[PDB]
């Protein structure tokens, strides 16, 4: 029987398909429960759950969760879960841009370059990929160029 | 409306290149800009979220037997007998 | 010359003459004044109502321009910043209607000025995101949140959101969380004092066994950190004098961009397959392993070892949805760009969209 | 039946490692065998198939006007006037 | 107006998202039509269509097809299409195993090794990945070992 | 010693003493005799009714064993060998009920003996798969199909399905198909005589411009082919004498396994980014570019430049579905393995499955 976790915030690491699990940093006020990021993984780790559809995933997720915290947790499981796959999202078409070796020096300077009256911004135009800071950072930069741009 | 056209003097494209890959463009952006759009790799990631009646992860061992036996008579020991499966997907 | 240019982009450094610190200019335009001289008011097409779009579309609108923000999604803005929460009029994502969780972005670094300050300016409350489990009976979070603070590589210049709050102190972190690998399971506190146990699980033999995967990685990065910065007797680091701090990074771009993070730990840091296995497992670098060394190196959570993470009260959505209240007339939902025609000498832009 | 157990003396596992990744196993396979199952990268691929009334790709130019004008009056020239869009997703 | 293709069998290459298109090597006897592999791509090229769901894909597929053969083809398009994504298949969970650099020498010999009474076979156990030959080749090899295995 | 072991696995070579040619043994067991001495009849659990499973489950059943083939799919066997076709009782995949196409495997190489012969043995008709567009008014395909033929690295030994058919001759290939890149479009025949045009489209400058991407790649592989084989005055290649032909490949494993196909074309073959771009585009190596050099190198469609491809009449499904007619009692559909318990000293196996 898995020991009481007794942990506040943070998260744990594992080699089971769930990989990383995070616990709520603060509890929603006025509530007795909470939602845990049972499974969160990138690349191939993620490529896995991508095989299964939204609805199926919850099963394993709970099992792999029990493998680390104990079968016992199953009692509090409300039976409600949510899953977000970014490769399957026709609007994100992926989590974020992440260069493979050499790509940056191969064409990143061309990524930022505007094309005629067309300007580019967003997470990927920066060099702080998979971060909002990159997004914002390039958003501003974009507005600066078009703002003072010769009409 | 089947379609809808917009116009201006300047444009800021903020969609990810993975999505821009399917937009028809003209004239062609600069050769390198195209390659970057064809070649920029977008990593995949999936999050799975489960809801719990209580914040068990906060629990101590006492909290567990306490909280657990509250739901139903001798539910704590019921799981102690059961134990933990030895099969992992690791 | 492409290497130096990259370091510039990486570092946010302007052109050779002045070598302006762009983080300052952006902080300026986004937090302080806004677009300074509102140039020739023009018609502007912004595709995508993600954070990038909403921010530019807002600065530009506020500076008098005819801004239109085309968004393919029919019910949500924010893009990769989504948050599950009960939506007035339909079923709540979870049994408890008051619960919510992140489907995308969830934490904001202290060393991310723009976003931090941006969240504040919009009058959004930001709580501490615990990257490591903490001892809930320590630190004082009820004090007013410390302000955003930035320090430029340019001779002692900075930037802040406002007056300090020495009353505020982050809870102390216990590592009562787990690391379960190879059927073994221990707490993070333990793994810290003695990595032997679970490292052997990955079959680490000898020397490697007596080090945590982290330090193993840090140890491996020092030689590179050396390109641009310099080790400090006290055990810290200070970037070399600009000229070198620039040429160094440009050198890092010339030397390690052709390395996948794995081929680097392996061939360069001469780590064993078992070491890379433990490393990639304990701190997600297994799936990335074959992706560019840079993506993993920049992320390097070092720099500010005492930095802090944050999270927006109510959800990550709060940030994009607040910016959206303003651009109420600019944003057009359910419209997917499918065609893009622009005019280039050597109306300027036409974008055709389909209904979603 | 919620479940169903099988038994034998030997077993041949022919499913891809990506799928085996979700099977609970015991006892644990050899350390390296596990890593190979956690780490073997499975590439993605997608095929899209479209059906055509005729085998146009076989067509010659004559075949086209011929075959095309057969469907409806002066349909051949109708497309010659139309021409080809200049926008590509390349 | 794109020239008549006038090609029998084979296929064409392009940088538009369709990438590779193949034409039927032989026509189904007794039919007047045919189906073309409008779009077939691996890895990232494939990762793209993976963003869209089954039903949506047919659109672009036809457009990118027209970009090379002419808008004209649209007349013969029956309006019927089929799409197979292997990452989205919970049974294939991907097209095939394809090693990233160093993986083979890192653990391929351990891939083949049997574990107790458990034997492994299939495309990935071989070294002819993404091929049936590998599959079969290892299938036989497997049957040989278990066949003469001490009961 | 791990390198040599890999070459063995790659090459299909038995242990050091004899150095048996495994392709022969497999051809033997699968086509000729079957499992020779049907050892201690035992109970056997085979998971997966894909081609691998169906073949082993068939050889083993035919040799008297209690075989059970557990298959997660509820309506289809064949796995990654699927074919869209009208299914007695429901809507046809295409408007014309007689049409069908491959969702997975579609072509079979001449140098793939096992599968080719296997298809024949099962009494399946196999037509020629045109990897390159052809001139439909050439060659004679009505002649009886040539038989499978294999040649071992072992002193002039071979293997065939049967009597030759010198009447059979493959159609001549025209390259009237297209290559449309960078808005330019030309036929393959043209690109062949003059790669300049579309190569410049990728910005290839100078020498590189006057070569097709293929040859550019072949040129790049020669030095490696040299590890194991030797160039031939006539412009062909013959593997070195076994001892070296083994140590060579083992060397190829030691030297290029740590190379992604791209990092090899780039750093080793010293190709320019534009060259790699054209190459990766014209012959799908752009998406793979960051995957192991080996996966791309082995595939190397060279070896048999006069080889041939094939396709099963009626669909790829024919192969797995025919093997299935036999194992009618062994195969169990709609059952997904979820748990696997086995006993290992230092019933033997229990597999739990869920209904699909
Ligand atoms: C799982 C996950 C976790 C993350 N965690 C963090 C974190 O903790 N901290 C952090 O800082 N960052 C995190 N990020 C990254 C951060 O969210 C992104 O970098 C940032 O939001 C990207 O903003 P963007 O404006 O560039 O693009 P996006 O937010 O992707 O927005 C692009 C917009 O364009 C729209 N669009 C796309 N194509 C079209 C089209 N053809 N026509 C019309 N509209 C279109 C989309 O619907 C969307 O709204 C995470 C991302 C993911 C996926
Ligand atoms: C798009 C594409 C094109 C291809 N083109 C070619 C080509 O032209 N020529 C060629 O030779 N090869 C080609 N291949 C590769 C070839 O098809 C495969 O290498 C081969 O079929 C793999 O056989 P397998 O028996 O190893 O595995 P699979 O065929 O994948 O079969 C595994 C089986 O296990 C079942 N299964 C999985 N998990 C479980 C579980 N937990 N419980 C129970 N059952 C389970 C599956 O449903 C499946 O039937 C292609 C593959 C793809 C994806």
């Amino acid at each position: 029987v898995r020991p009481a976790t007794n942990a506040y915030g943070g998260g744990s690491t594992t080699d089971n398909p769930n990989r990383f699990m995070y616990y709520p940093s603060h509890p929603v006020p006025g509530t007795q429960g909470g939602v845990v990021l049972a499974a969160y993984s990138w690349s191939d780790d993620a490529a896995r759950w991508d095989s299964f559809d939204d609805a199926e995933r919850y099963g394993y997720a709970l099992e792999n969760l029990q493998s680390v915290h104990g079968r016992r947790i199953e009692v509090f499981y409300t039976g409600a879960g949510q899953t977000q796959s970014w490769l399957r999202d026709p609007y994100a078409c992926g989590e974020a841009a992440v260069y493979t070796p050499h790509q940056m020096t191969a064409f990143h300077l061309d990524v930022v370059r505007p094309e005629g009256p067309v300007y580019f911004a967003g997470e990927h135009v920066s060099l702080k990929h998979a971060w909002i800071e990159g997004a914002v950072e390039t958003a501003v930069r974009a507005a600066i160029a078009v703002n003072e741009a010769p009409v | 409306a089947a379609t809808q056209t917009w116009t201006g003097d300047l444009a800021i494209v903020t969609i990810p290149f993975s999505s821009l890959r399917f937009v028809k463009v003209t004239p062609p952006f600069s050769y390198k800009k195209r390659r970057a759009v064809i070649e920029t790799h977008y990593d995949q990631a999936t999050k799975v979220l489960l809801e719990f009646s209580r914040r068990w992860w906060e629990f101590t061992e006492a909290d567990w037997k306490r909280e657990l036996d509250a739901i139903a008579p001798g539910l704590y020991d019921y799981y102690q007998q059961w134990g933990e499966d030895d099969a992992e997907a690791a | 010359m492409t290497y130096e240019q990259l370091a510039r982009e990486l570092l946010l450094v302007g052109p050779a003459p002045t070598n302006e610190d762009l983080k300052l200019r952006y902080l300026d335009v986004l937090i302080d004044n806004g677009l300074n001289p509102p140039g020739p008011p023009k018609r502007i097409l912004i595709v995508g109502a993600g954070i990038a779009g909403l921010v530019a579309g807002d600065l530009l609108t506020r500076a008098g321009h005819d801004v239109t923000i085309l968004e393919a999604n029919a019910n949500r803005v924010g893009g990769r910043i989504k948050t599950f929460h009960a939506k007035k009029g339909e079923p709540s994502p979870f049994a408890d209607p008051a619960q919510y969780a992140e489907a995308g972005a969830m934490r904001l670094p202290s060393f991310h000025p723009l976003t931090l300050a941006l969240i504040d300016k919009l009058g959004l409350k930001r709580r501490l995101f615990f990257n490591v489990d903490i001892d809930p009976q320590t630190g004082n979070q009820d004090a007013p949140v410390p302000p955003v603070f930035y320090k430029s590589f340019k001779d002692g210049k900075t930037w802040t959101n406002g007056a300090p709050s020495p009353e505020f102190k982050e809870p102390d972190k216990r590592n009562h969380t787990w690391i379960r690998t190879n059927r073994e399971q221990v707490r993070r506190a333990q793994y810290a004092t003695d990595p032997s146990s679970i490292n052997e699980g990955f079959h680490l033999t000898g020397c490697e066994t007596r080090l945590t995967v982290s330090d193993m990685v840090n140890q491996a990065l020092e030689p590179v950190r050396d390109y641009y910065s310099v080790k400090q007797d006290d055990g810290t680091r200070v970037n070399k004098p600009f000229k070198e701090w620039l040429a160094g990074w440009a050198d890092v771009v010339r030397d390690f961009d052709g390395y996948s993070m794995g081929r680097f730990l392996r061939e360069y840091a001469e780590f064993s397959d078992e070491a890379v296995e433990a490393i990639g497992t304990i701190e997600n670098m297994t799936s990335r392993l074959h992706l560019a060394f840079f993506h993993s190196f920049l992320g390097r959570s070092d720099i500010d070892p005492r930095a802090t993470y944050w999270e927006i009260e109510g959800g990550s959505r709060m940030l994009p949805e607040t910016l959206a209240k303003d651009l109420r007339d600019q944003i057009v939902m359910g419209q997917r760009m499918v065609r893009l025609e622009y005019y280039d000498p050597g109306p300027a832009v036409a974008i055709q969209t389909v209904p979603e």
